[PDB]
């Protein structure tokens, strides 16, 4: 959940406006009241009727002043209305944080610099091993604690999240993605991967078979049938769209706004008190 | 597209007859509270029956008679029915005015299903062309 | 939106248990007061604190009691909060009525038994008329005043509220309804058919082909190349169903229960005077 | 019948019953004709209505799952431990209220 | 399946700690408006604080000072933000809740995975076996 | 680029873009061994982050659309016509001292 979520509901716009009518209805409940100073508890009054009963107040004067009052409270019924519908809706969601744009994140370059270390590992002894030292040097002697003995070792690292991120082939990782139980893995990058190649067919060399297979290749690709092929044997398994997970307790790292308001609010009224004291000689 | 709520005012959740309705029935339920004790006030009458409904401060006094104990209970229930009402249908509202899907992709039916509504097109004589 | 939905979210045994904890905490509080004004008006303390604290109340007594009111009102704003979440719950309905579920229904064998009479329609002169004809004679009767005169025709009066449900041929229907411009109709049972018939092929009388053909047929059912026939040619990408609609305007219709219990409780007011009125003299 | 089993899944496998019997027989087109003209006059509804629909009892608009005393019921019996705690604070208002 | 609202207890909307943090909270900012009071009795100012967090017209203390005044009016919006975020967490909760739904169909990717979890099965020897 | 359009749908029809040349060609061997060998080493990599990841603007995770200005502005007309009552304070002496 956005930690600013409670300001979500409050556009720059409903806040100027409405303030701006909280001060002018002061104003002219504070006039009609002049007739039938108690003008800075009017404001207490109407912040109350905003919110709700704060303190036994003096509210009734000006019988004709209490329709007024009482259509202000049909307007404050509305407002909480509204915030109670629009903050409802801003806290159902599941969000993806797109932790990475691609194995160039800045993030994989310095590991330290966030907090916990920053726990991705790879396979040891293949091909990705030697691409990644060939390419990445530090980033190699950094893997060189990283390693896992297979497969299923890290997947179930991943799992339970011993680990934060997986490096391997593009391919096998997409398939164990597919079959996995609860969909708990997500591969990243729709194609955007490092040393971005493919698999394919091997013929002898100078063989005449090539231009056949190329071009049975390439008919089997437009017209359609290989992502047929594909779906059939490949990740059509999970494929599901995250909805939403369930909010969870809203915790004071997603609500450390309330806190904040209090913080500001002492500080705020040892401030004004200061100034009060300031103003004793009259 | 930017995104937009829909809302035409504060009627969008009720029929426009509910207030009228309930704020007669209202004022004829204080009306009826009032005259039937005398035989054995109107204002505070009046402040109760708007207040209450409306959850405001206004109203600083006691019904008179007994059974207006049981009429303001039943007139509190009423008075959170209609508040839960309110509230509920204007959540559920807001949640249910998100604007239409964004084209699914090969398979939208708006692309499946061709339109004059929904023209689509793309340049001539490139590979997407004869794919 | 039913018209007593609002008391579905809470089981009945809640329901009373909330009544029978005012009971005991009214109990509490007279006990307390025993020791020395609101002995008559506590239960009406702790209701208005229930629902909402916008009512005058002679609430001071029992300083220690006072713990208790408090307690009571954190009962009550949970309590309001479940009930508002309850009540959003219940009113993110998917949209389903139905009014048909087939030709043999009381609405069709009786179609005047409704204010508005249940209105059907089919197209006359075709061999459906002839089945009704020979098979209901009333209710084909009743069609005489329902005449139709084509397909679209059917559609618009249908749309536009000249007609209310349409007889004819099954498979046609079917087509017709999985590609309307909106998906605004729907079919009954989803193939529960009365008179139900097939489409079929025709051979030459007592052929050598017949078998032939029939094996081939039987063959292409068991071997699934039909269903996605059927769902290539015949079928829709819209043709199942919509989401669920937005609750409109609420109705005096879909809110008559609280009506109907403010008749009540105006009733149990009246005879509660009466009742005063003989027990006056105490 | 049962009502609290449910059926489930678009008609896949659309096909039709038959009775079937021995291919040099001759009843075969007597028996379809007579199929047929049974399915033209009614009487296969006659019999659906006797054999297969008598009851209904179809379940319709599906529960938004309600509450019910199990969540708040307890609920209350916890708030019934905090009026223990009460008994206890009046007793000691007698050690408080005296002076 | 029968509907029911799963739920253990009104704790579900927030954990305990928060809830200890907030009756801290409470009973903390009550203190410190009563000893703001020096160049402005501690029971009127903490009932009356844990009041309007709970929403209860009982207590009578109020502050007298400038200070208190605007510490109270954010110590009512804070409150009615606990509050709103209640009912948005349970109305979300309840609404997401019970999303078990029965298998729409064989092409439900369910039946292509075999499990102990998920059984399904015909009678043997039957049209469906041969098919 | 520009955060004013958006891609939708899954990517379908999966090629690769490729440089042609003549079949009679002869660099065809070396001009793809070349090709493979810029993959491996990153250099391909190199230019896809100085030519292809810009994202100098990014737009994503799209917010639920918060409330403004008019769906709820009429509200604010309505309490216009409180100020109209004001205005009949004088009157109210006529409507009720009098009478
Ligand atoms: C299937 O139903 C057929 C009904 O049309 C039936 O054909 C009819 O059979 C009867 C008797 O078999 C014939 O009636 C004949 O009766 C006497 C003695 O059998 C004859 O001398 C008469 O002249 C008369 O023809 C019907 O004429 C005949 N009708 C037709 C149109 O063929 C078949 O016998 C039935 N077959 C089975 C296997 O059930
Ligand atoms: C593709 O790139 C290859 C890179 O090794 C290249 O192989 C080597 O190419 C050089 C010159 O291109 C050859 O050098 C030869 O050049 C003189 C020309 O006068 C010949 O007479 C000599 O024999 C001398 O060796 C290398 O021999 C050659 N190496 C091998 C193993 O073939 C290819 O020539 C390049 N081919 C194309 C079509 O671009
Ligand atoms: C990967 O290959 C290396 C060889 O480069 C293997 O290295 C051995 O590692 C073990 C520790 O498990 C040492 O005891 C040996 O002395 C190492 N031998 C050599 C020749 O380096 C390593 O076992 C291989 N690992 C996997 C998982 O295949
Ligand atoms: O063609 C091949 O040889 C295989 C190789 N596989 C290597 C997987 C990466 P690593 O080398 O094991 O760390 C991927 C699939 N194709
Ligand atoms: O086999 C056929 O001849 C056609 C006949 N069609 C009849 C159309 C209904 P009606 O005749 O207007 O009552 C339905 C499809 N099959
Ligand atoms: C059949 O109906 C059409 C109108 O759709 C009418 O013009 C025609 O005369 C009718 N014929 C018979 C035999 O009913």
């Amino acid at each position: 959940v956005s930690p600013s979520a409670f300001l979500e509901p409050f556009s720059a716009s409903v806040w100027v406006m409405m303030f701006v009518m909280l001060l002018i209805v002061s104003a002219i409940a504070v006039f009609v009241f002049e007739y039938f100073f108690t003008i800075g508890k009017a404001i207490w009054l109407l912040w109350g009727l905003v919110f709700n009963n704060s303190v036994p107040v003096q509210n009734p004067k000006g019988t004709t002043s209490k329709i007024m009052v009482s259509v202000w409270a049909f307007f404050a019924v509305i407002f909480l209305a509204s915030y109670t519908a629009n903050l409802a809706a801003f806290m159902i969601q599941e969000e993806f944080v797109d932790q990475v744009t691609g194995l160039s994140d800045k993030k994989f370059q310095r590991p330290h610099d966030y907090s916990p270390p920053f726990r991705f590992g790879t396979v040891p002894n293949g091909s990705t091993e030697r691409n990644i030292r060939n390419n990445y040097p530090y980033m190699h002697q950094y893997m060189t604690r990283f390693n896992q003995r297979g497969v299923e070792d890290a997947l179930v690292s991943l799992k339970t999240g011993k680990l934060d991120a997986f490096i391997y082939d593009a391919a096998v990782l997409n398939y164990k993605a597919g079959r996995d139980e609860g969909c708990k893995l997500v591969t990243i990058g729709s194609g955007y991967i490092f040393a971005s190649t493919g698999y394919g067919i091997a013929l002898q060399k100078g063989s005449p078979w090539k231009r056949q297979i190329d071009l049975a290749l390439l008919q089997f690709v437009g017209d359609g049938e290989m992502e047929e092929l594909e779906t059939l044997w490949l990740t059509g398994i999970c494929h599901n769209e995250k909805n939403e997970v369930m909010s969870s307790q809203l915790d004071i790292d997603n609500m450390a706004g309330v806190f904040y308001m209090l913080a500001a609010a002492m500080a705020l009224s040892l401030i004004t008190f200061i100034w009060e004291h300031l103003f004793y000689w009259k | 597209e930017i995104p937009r709520s829909t809302l035409d005012s504060f009627m969008q959740p009720f029929q426009s007859t509910l207030w009228l309705l309930v704020g007669l029935s209202v004022h004829v339920v204080a009306v009826m509270l009032y005259l039937l004790d005398r035989f054995s006030t109107l204002s505070s009458a009046m402040w109760f029956s708007w207040g209450v409904l409306l959850n405001s401060g206004i109203g600083e006094g006691a019904p008179r008679s007994f059974s207006a104990r049981i009429l303001g209970m039943v007139w509190a229930g009423f008075a959170m029915i209609i508040v839960a009402s309110y509230t509920a249908n204007l959540a559920a509202f807001l949640v249910l005015d998100r604007p239409e899907e964004r084209i699914t992709g090969i398979n939208d039916p708006r692309l499946r299903n061709p339109s004059d509504k929904f023209i689509y097109a793309t340049v001539k004589q490139s590979s997407v062309d004869i794919y | 939106v039913s018209p007593s939905a609002f008391l579905e979210p809470f089981s009945a045994d809640v329901w009373v248990m909330m009544f029978v904890m005012l009971l005991i905490v009214s109990a509490v509080a007279v006990f307390v007061f025993e020791y020395f004004f609101t002995i008559g008006k506590a239960i009406w303390l702790l209701w208005g604190l229930v629902f909402n604290n916008s009512v005058p109340v002679q609430n001071p007594k029992g300083t220690t009691s006072k713990i208790m009111v408090s307690v009571w009102a954190f009962f009550a704003v949970i309590f309001l909060a479940s009930y508002t979440a309850n009540l959003a719950a219940f009113m993110i309905q998917e949209e389903y009525v139905d009014q048909v579920s087939g030709l043999s229904d009381k609405k069709f064998q009786r179609p005047n038994d409704f204010s508005p009479p249940f209105r059907f329609g089919t197209v006359p002169n075709g061999s459906t008329e002839r089945n009704i004809r020979n098979n209901y004679a009333e209710m084909h009767a009743y069609m005489g005043k329902f005449n139709q005169r084509g397909v679209d025709d059917a559609l618009l009066s249908l749309k536009t509220g000249k007609l209310d449900a349409f007889i004819y041929d099954a498979a046609v229907l079917n087509y017709m309804a999985g590609r309307d411009e909106g998906c605004k109709l729907v079919t009954i049972g989803s193939g529960k058919v009365f008179a139900s018939t097939g489409y079929g092929i025709a051979i030459q009388k007592d052929s050598g082909w017949k078998r032939q053909v029939d094996l081939a047929i039987l063959q292409l059912f068991g071997d699934g190349e039909m269903e996605e026939l059927e769902a290539l040619w015949l079928t829709g990408i819209c043709h199942n169903e919509k989401n669920e609609v937005m609750s409109s305007q609420l109705d005096i219709d879909n809110m008559a229960g609280v009506f109907y219990m403010l008749g009540a409780a105006m009733a149990l007011s009246l005879i509660t005077f009466i009742c005063e009125h003989l027990f006056y003299w105490q | 019948q049962k009502c609290d089993l449910v059926t489930t899944g678009e008609l896949f496998f659309r096909s039709g019953f038959g009775i079937g019997m021995r291919k040099d027989s001759p009843w075969k087109q007597n028996v379809s004709l007579s199929i047929l003209k049974s399915h033209e006059n009614g009487f296969m509804e006659d019999l659906d209505k006797t054999w297969v629909r008598y009851q209904e009892c179809d379940s319709r608009s599906n529960a938004p799952a309600t509450l019910t005393f199990e969540n708040m019921a307890g609920v209350f019996m916890l708030v019934a431990g905090g009026i223990v705690a009460g008994i206890f604070l009046i007793f000691i208002e007698i050690a408080y209220k005296r002076h």
